[PDB]
């Protein structure tokens, strides 16, 4: 998984 | 050998980094600032990303990850060997990137009107609707509309944004997209594992159920609950009823037993978002933890500008691959729900600052449900009544079964909803369930694992999972599922830790140094390692195990056996082709 991390966010 | 490897690594890691924060900053300007001139930013860098895991990507390939002796290095190039959408042809490339864009923007600007009155948005105010009304063609309206307006107008984008999905992971050695979300996880028994997890959480699931579902037989009425079949899916105060919280005041077991209105007391006390977050940044410090920078404070959106429009108000947090520069995102509102969302994203702004000093490619959590188990765990604590009581929120038995009420509707009912997510994206993705069948089979899911049914029938058009964000936006969901059962494991730890004795429940690890240390060197490890690794360090053990939430709820479970046998209450839903007349 070679992209960077999107911003986390809440279920 | 070794030494080319490692020398690829280095390149890699810093010119990622460069590149990464280009993209991250270029995110944020147009989140908080939607223009044009921020879009066209936007298209840039997504392309450089773009070329930048084509290029990197294709040279990892060329070496044999087995052939290698060390293993932070072997995880490193193992990852970059997967390009995920960057995989694809420019042309596929770019309209998949069409597609998601749309999607995101048709559920984002979706309005619910009246004839002639206001047209409601789906936050704040179709989720007050949801939360508060008592009334049932209320939230049917709100219900039905939501999805009428949302779901309807996605229907059209996700048959091609599964083709292409699934397509850039067949190029990256997948089946499916969904066998290339679930190997985020690195555990082949991981289907297993989580059908035996749901399994253990089903009798506490269905005894808050058919205890919910009395209530709401009390409050809408014989003619429109069936106390054998389904609940309605409207009723339970949440839009997507994936957590009943809202719904306190029609089902607690005491009301003989008073407590304060939280979001009252908050709004007449003077709380501010910012002072929300302050809050929530003294709680991680009071255990020993890293504070925030000043640079947080003044970069971050903590509730929405004035000067002028046109800004995402989703909650979310934010790593700038900087080691500097972290920020929370929301358009935050002055109530309990949100002063406990509040320490959840301090949580993932804390995994952030405990990872920083690890190359970029492995600044991440030990697995997807890892990073919002933190956050959730001191939140726990933060949601005791010792706690809140000290914030000036609230004023014995009976008060404790309450409480412990109050968290089942929170995290019990959340169970089998971050379960069915991508129990259907799975079979979406592997092509057992096409797009003729998309919401029957949503609703058989709905069925089967949460015990619901729609309000109103639904007809061919109608994609009810497109009205629930994480689907059009292609977020994966069973990390939440993962982050629910492993959060009460890392309580448990945590506590005992503390030295803290009698029902779990009671615990509260607020300003305890010796819990701080364990999350902190568990964070410390980012992805650098398995996460039965991280897992062991927090809790002793390397498995995920439902023994903690089940400990956790344990004198509820009793009380809800012991309150349903006497009633009567049949549990489960075995008249389950029930719906509303
Ligand atoms: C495999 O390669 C990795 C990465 O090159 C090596 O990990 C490195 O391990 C050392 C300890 O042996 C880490 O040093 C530690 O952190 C700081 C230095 O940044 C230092 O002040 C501490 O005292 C501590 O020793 C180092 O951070 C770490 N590097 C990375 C990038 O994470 C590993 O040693 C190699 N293993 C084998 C068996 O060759
Ligand atoms: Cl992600
Ligand atoms: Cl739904
Ligand atoms: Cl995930």
């Amino acid at each position: 998984q070679g992209l960077p991390p999107r911003p986390k966010i809440p279920p | 050998d070794e030494a080319e490897a490692s020398k690829f690594v280095e390149e890699y890691d810093r010119t990622s980094q460069v590149v990464w924060n280009e993209y991250a900053e270029a995110n944020w300007n147009y989140n908080t600032n939607i223009t044009t001139e921020t879009s066209k930013i936007l298209l840039q860098k997504n392309m450089q990303i773009a070329n930048h895991t084509l290029k990197y990507g294709t040279q990892a390939r060329k070496f044999d990850v087995n052939q290698l002796q060390n293993t932070t290095i072997k995880r490193i190039i193992k990852k970059v060997q997967d390009l995920e959408r960057a995989a694809l042809p420019a042309q596929e490339l770019e309209e998949y990137n069409k597609i998601l864009l749309d999607m995101e923007t048709t559920y984002s600007v979706a309005t619910v009107c009246h004839p002639n009155g206001s047209c409601l948005q789906l936050e704040p105010d179709l989720t007050n609707v949801m939360a508060t009304s008592r009334k049932y063609e209320d939230l049917l309206w709100a219900w039905e509309g939501w999805r009428d307006k949302a779901g309807r107008a996605i229907l059209q984008f996700y048959p091609k944004y599964v083709e292409l999905i699934n397509q850039a992971a067949r190029l990256n050695g997948y089946v499916d997209a969904g066998d290339s979300w679930r190997s985020m996880y690195e555990t082949p028994s991981l289907e297993q594992d989580l059908e035996r997890l749901f399994q253990e959480l089903q009798p506490l699931y269905l005894n808050l159920h058919a205890y919910v579902r009395r209530a709401l037989h009390r409050h809408y009425g014989a003619q429109h609950i069936n106390l054998e079949g389904p609940i309605p899916a409207h009723l339970l105060g949440n839009m997507w009823a994936q957590t009943w919280s809202n719904i306190y005041d029609l089902v607690v077991p005491f009301p003989s037993a008073p407590s304060m209105d939280t979001t009252e007391a908050m709004l007449k006390q003077g709380w501010t978002p910012r002072r929300m977050f302050k809050e929530a940044d003294d709680f991680f410090t009071s255990l020993g933890l890293l504070p925030v920078p000043p640079e947080f404070w003044n970069k971050s959106m903590l509730e929405k500008p004035t000067d002028g429009r046109e800004v995402v108000c989703h909650a979310s947090a934010w790593d700038f691959y900087n080691g500097k520069d972290f920020r929370i995102k929301q358009c935050t509102t002055v109530n309990l729900e949100d002063l406990v969302v509040a320490h959840h994203e301090m949580g993932h702004i804390q995994y952030f600052m405990q990872y920083k000093d690890l190359p970029v490619a492995l600044r991440e959590g030990a697995n997807p449900g890892f990073h919002e188990a933190i956050g959730d765990v001191l939140a726990l604590s933060v949601s005791t009544p010792k706690h809140l009581h000290s914030l000036n929120l609230l004023s014995s038995d009976e008060h404790d079964i309450n409480f412990l009420m109050k968290m089942a509707l929170d995290k019990i009912a959340f169970i089998p909803f971050s379960y069915l997510v991508d129990q259907w994206r799975w079979r979406v993705f592997d092509g057992s369930i096409t797009k003729e069948n998309y919401n029957q089979e949503w609703w058989s899911l709905r069925l089967k694992y949460q015990g619901l049914c729609p309000p109103v029938p639904r007809t061919q058009g109608d994609f009810d999972p497109g009205a629930k964000f994480h689907i059009p936006s292609s977020v994966p969901y069973i990390r939440y599922f993962v982050s629910f059962i492993i959060q009460f494991q890392f309580h448990e730890a945590l506590c005992q830790a503390a030295g803290h004795t009698g029902p779990l429940h009671k615990c509260d690890i607020y300003q305890s140094k010796e819990a701080g240390q364990r999350l902190a060197t568990a964070m410390k490890l980012g992805f650098s390692r398995p996460w039965p690794e991280a897992m062991q360090l927090i809790t002793g053990q390397p498995n995920m195990s439902a023994s903690a939430m089940l400990s956790y709820f344990k004198p509820l479970l009793d009380w809800l056996r012991t309150e349903n046998e006497l009633h009567g209450e049949k549990l489960g839903w075995p008249q389950y082709n029930w719906t509303p007349n």
